RNA sequence: UGACUGCUCCCUAGCAUGCUACUACCG
RNA sequence: GCGGUAGUAGCAUGCUAGGGAGCAG
């Protein structure tokens, strides 16, 4: 196993590090989001009158 | 989520969790942070900690890979992986890893409780990265510093310019004047509304209060904080000086008042950056204006510590230069407003590193150098990526309070980044157009610090004084009171009623709280002092200790004259030098 | 300006159902379970093609976020339910929560709001606004 | 998907860091990647790693996962290298045929393109080589002119003069037309509509081509366009027939071109004849003879430009009837008599810019040499006629050479059939020399024509030889000189009659420092053939490799009727010219 | 510009489990 | 001669996930 049940680590990390991947993606995509909302508000509230 | 590391600049996701700013580190790199300090919290995308139900470890290596989560070895499954190995920390971006040797710069900025002067020798001798970290921290660690301290609460109101005024439990409590200007908010049943801008001095509770208004019951102050978030340019950019000034305005026709003006100007184009040797009053806030018609075409950027500091930029203004083509952002504090305000493509831009917006422009101005420091020298350039660049004022008046120094104060030399350039590079400009003080005192100073540099002026009428004293000092709460110098003070002030048409100096400014009942007297702050001055000022230095007689400090009160200060010097510090008329003392 | 129509469906009852022994809760929201409901609502049917249909619809308020005046919607009157009011509504808020926005970026109030009058002769649904300009 | 280059047979790669990503065949496509750093390949989908967040890009550094490509450091247990068994994996992997030595073609796609060497490649190599040549100069060029500064208009101060600067870190673009730009001005948020303009020495001295007045913030770049592939050969392989059969033999003849009708009958019995044409003799005649010699061709008339074939449209209806001609100016300012917008016409003139693509006649190719492969192939990609025809010579001039930097290229690989002229031989001659006298022809028949264009009249000695030096000293992108600039007006005072005549000059700003001594006319020296006096002064201000080579200012030297002057500061070629000598005041 | 459900087929991946064979160690 | 564990491959079933599609209200 000195070289063939950590091989299965070297399966583990490899998912571990692709998961957070992606969630600093789905992050990133949420404060964009934030930021497209909130200035389509303050943008359309300015036409108000 | 994801950035450059410091020491690196390679992508990472990864910020030390015990570091306070909390700066992007990369893998092998913060490895070497987390080896040397009790930095040994880590967060990525989510914090590294043992998220088995209820534990308590939260040291990094302390840690391993448990699946979907982080253990202890108190709760680490039979499969783990100990996620502080390899000599590199388990983060994104695992190979993109370079490291930096001697990192211990940087665990030194980290470490560093801003104490000592050589606390400040790391945050201008270190590196960049580590220089706006460095300005940085000290600033987060001081608005966390203020807020140690009671909340002034206002329980009993007497009369006018008079509070009863307790705090809060357990904490000690703020100084004595305005560097610490408190901005209290009022409570109705439910939450917090407003007050305004107080601070509390030798009463009996004397209140300075900015803006007009009347307080009642319950009414309280602490000095409220922002969040410092983080800054992006360098303090100063790699400069360089221009083959011919292409791109400027060469103009024909000139003002000679200013003929100790345009030879100054004239390389200033054909350059990024020139911080001037700006003594008191060499014409350095008419220096700027002169170039303000030479290129007239210039959006310049007009900026320095306050609104009272740019107010001396804003001074000749419009005196100068058209009404319509001034313009300053006071942001939602009462200062000069003569201009259009909230106006940034403008052609003149006056402000503070308060709020100008980031633009891009032609060629900065910026006063008070000395007591900013790092953090807001790379604010202009943050704000603003122009033509070039110009710094007002000199290293030569004075540095910033430092709340957290404790040891010997920091050299003049390293106020800033810029600051020792003037001092290790030289200096870009001069100006030794004494308009103001005469032969009295200006070569005094200049046999001082100043490189015998600056001329005279004008006669030696024999006005700014010499008075050869000791004084007795007793001590207080934040203040240090002395009246064998008071005395001394009518004592000076009576022999001619023509002595008292001038301004009190004093650092232990409630030594004037103790002296205008006795006088009828105004005060002088002596560290924000320079810009205004009366021809006649009685100074009682009241203090010979490193607070009081160092080199460069109320060097900025004894120039205030035009032709007559006096100097009751009680120091041996450097009495040894001043070349004025001395009397027997009654 | 009026949607309250409470009264007036009172008085309707009283003027036609007069000794209908049930009890009748013009708003619903005083109903004491699902079969109240449907007896309550039942009539809100009747009574509510009286009323102006302009007066159906959430019923918005001027609130001030960030010191900025949004127009958001706290309630409803609906022609079965009568007049409902939400529970949870303030103010002067400090910043929105990714929640508030959501919840904001919903509501038809600011879209109608800022939005153009329309007259859709097309259609005899009754419009409300274009918030384009063709 | 499409058929290889170096193979012709159908694949799917196409190398992503090569410049124009030609089809690429996987045994081929692998001969390419083996020898360069173009080690980037574009199938349906880019060979990267896919795995969230890599770096790697090189080929074979990569290895198939199942429904993705991952290097070693993301590769799954189960891989399968991509570029192995020395054929890369794509579509169609049975089907490739390579060639041994494509070093030919990585040699094209390496090549920068900065000596003659490079141009020599670029005619010497083979086919699709030669295509692919044309087209990585021009993108790379097009490409050369954008990393310079935005021409921004930033005060106006008078008219013909602008205040105008640029942006940051980009070097500066030359001085004259052959870099015309084109700006376009903008509102509040995006870009629309200033004109054709160029910025010479002031102080910025604007020509602009239309009527128009700028403003403040007012910016110029030379826009660009998106050069798209070719694929028509640059000539067909050509034969010549056994009758001129399907072609109509005309009974009657005009004899002012008796130079011209034996000219044409073999034409018709051939494909193609690119002709010696020589400065002025009956070139732009020649095609208008055949126009009434055969009045039932659909002859294709093509030069670079509407300032080209402004010359084969300059005798157009004074020779031919009016609504038989046609020319298509694209959605620029030039001819306009005809009716436009008219492909199917008896005679369409155009350029190289816009025809659209029919089948036609007898093909009549005015700027031959200047115009290289890639507008060469242009005309048969537009058509595929009866006949062709090359009107010109590459004894004209060549192209300017953006990137060409080691010592020009030769006259005679100016492209692929300018060498034929010179390994087959002249197609056609024209030594009717109804310009130049005996003054200066032969002299120029001396030079490169084989002693063969004859005397057109006597001289009258009037073109001018002086034997002098001159004091050059360099700016930007010009050269002044005024030791002969002052030696012009001493030239040009002794006689009032002189100064009827254009100046001709390299530097054309040194004509910019001259138009305010003198008020006498500008001569470019490359755009001026087709254009001339018989009156023409000439300061050639530079006797460098830029100036007093062979075959330039020949142009310049042949403007005159009678009389041009030639201040030979050079030993080049004084060495030889035959002219009037004085002394030098 | 593409709604809410439900079912079904095809392809791939993962994991465990389950089944069978080959080899190895020890009792 | 047996047991056991460990390995590896083959094979199956199932579950999850990802993708492509079809029908229905
Ligand atoms: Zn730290
Ligand atoms: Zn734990
Ligand atoms: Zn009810
Ligand atoms: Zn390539
Ligand atoms: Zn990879």
């Amino acid at each position: 196993r000195d070289a063939a049940m950590q091989r299965k680590l070297e399966k583990m990390a490899d998912q571990a590090m692709t998961q957070m991947y992606k969630q600093a993606r789905s992050e990133d995509k949420r404060a964009k989001v934030t930021s497209a909302m909130q200035t389509m508000l303050f943008t359309m509230l300015r036409k108000l009158d | 989520a994801v950035g450059a590391c410091v020491l690196c600049n390679s992508q990472t996701s990864l910020r030390c969790g015990a570091c306070i700013r909390r700066p992007f580190l990369c893998c092998k790199c913060c490895y070497d942070h987390v080896i040397s300090t009790s930095h040994k919290l880590v967060l990525s995308v989510n914090p590294y900690v043992c998220n088995a139900p209820g534990c308590d470890v939260t040291d990094v290596t302390q840690l391993y890979l448990g699946g979907m989560s982080y253990y202890c070895k108190s709760h680490k499954p039979p499969i783990s992986f100990p996620l502080c190995a390899n000599g590199q920390v388990f983060g994104l971006y695992k190979n993109t890893c370079v490291g930096s040797d001697n990192v211990t710069d940087f665990n030194a900025i980290a470490t560093c409780d801003w104490t000592n002067a050589g606390d400040y020798i790391l945050a201008n001798t270190c590196t960049e990265r580590l220089k706006l970290f460095a300005a940085e921290t000290l600033k987060a660690t001081e608005e966390t510093f203020k807020l140690s301290y009671g909340i002034a609460t206002v329980r009993e109101v007497l009369s006018d310019r008079e509070l009863h005024l307790s705090w809060e439990v357990g904490k000690p409590r703020p100084p004595l004047n305005r560097n610490y200007v408190f901005t209290g908010y009022r409570v109705t049943k439910n939450s917090k509304v407003q007050i305004g801008e107080y601070t509390f001095e030798k009463g009996a509770v004397v209140y300075r209060g900015t803006t007009t208004y009347k307080l009642n019951v319950g009414d309280y102050f602490v000095l409220t904080s922002h969040t410092v978030m983080p800054l992006s340019a360098p303090t100063l950019v790699p400069q360089e000086h221009y083959v011919r000034i292409t791109g400027l305005y060469p103009t024909l026709n000139i003002s000679d008042e200013f003929s100790s003006n345009v030879a100054n100007y004239q390389k200033v184009g054909m350059q990024k950056y020139s911080t001037l040797q700006g003594p008191p009053g060499t014409g350095k806030s008419h220096f700027a204006i002169g170039l303000a018609l030479y290129y007239p075409s210039a959006r310049i950027v007009y900026t320095a510590c306050s609104h009272a500091a740019v107010d001396a930029l804003c001074e000749k203004a419009l005196k100068y230069l058209p009404i319509d083509k001034c313009s300053r952002i006071i942001p939602a504090v009462e200062c000069f407003d003569k201009f259009k305000v909230n106006s940034t493509l403008e052609q003149y831009v006056f402000c503070t590193v308060n709020a100008l917006p980031e633009t891009t422009a032609d060629i900065v101005v910026f006063d008070e150098i000395s007591m900013a420091t790092n953090y807001d020298l790379s604010v202009v350039n943050a704000r603003l990526r122009a033509k070039h660049y110009v710094y007002i004022g000199d290293p030569a008046q004075l540095p910033a309070p430092r709340t957290l120094l404790t040891k010997g104060t920091l050299e003049p030399e390293y106020f800033n980044s810029v600051c020792r350039l003037m001092k290790t590079i030289g200096p870009d400009m001069f100006l030794g157009t004494c308009r103001r003080c005469p032969a009295e005192i200006v070569d005094t100073v200049s046999a001082l610090v100043y490189d015998n540099k600056l001329k005279a002026h004008k006669d030696k009428s024999a006005q700014c004084f010499k008075m050869f004293y000791k004084g007795v000092i007793t001590h207080d709460v934040s203040s240090a009171i002395n009246r064998p110098q008071i005395g001394v003070v009518r004592e000076f002030l009576t022999r001619n009623p023509a002595w008292r048409k001038a301004v009190f100096i004093s650092p232990y400014n409630s030594q004037n709280a103790v002296a205008s009942k006795i006088l009828g007297l105004p005060t002088q702050t002596v560290d924000s002092s320079q810009g205004s001055e009366y021809d006649y000022v009685i100074f009682t230095q009241t203090t010979e200790t490193a607070h009081s007689c160092n080199v460069n400090r109320f060097n900025v009160a004894i120039t205030r004259a035009k032709v007559g200060i006096l100097c009751i010097m009680s120091d041996r510090d450097l009495y040894d030098k001043l070349q004025f008329t001395s009397l027997e003392i009654p | 300006l009026k949607y309250d129509f409470t009264e007036e469906r009172l008085k309707l009852f009283d003027r036609y159902f007069k000794y209908w022994d049930q009890t009748y809760h013009p708003n619903c929201v005083n109903c004491l379970d699902d079969r109240c409901i449907l007896h309550c609502a039942n009539f809100n049917v009747l009574f509510s093609t009286v009323f102006p249909p302009t007066s159906f619809g959430p019923l918005v308020r001027k609130i001030f976020v960030d010191g900025v005046p949004f127009v958001v919607s706290t309630g409803y009157h609906f022609r079965e339910l009568g007049v409902v009011h939400n529970q949870d509504v303030n103010l002067h808020s400090s910043r929105l929560s990714f929640k508030e926005l959501l919840v904001y970026a919903a509501d038809p109030a600011m879209h109608a709001a800022s939005g153009n009058l329309l007259l859709d002769k097309r259609t005899t649904c009754f419009s409300v606004a274009a918030l384009t300009n063709n």
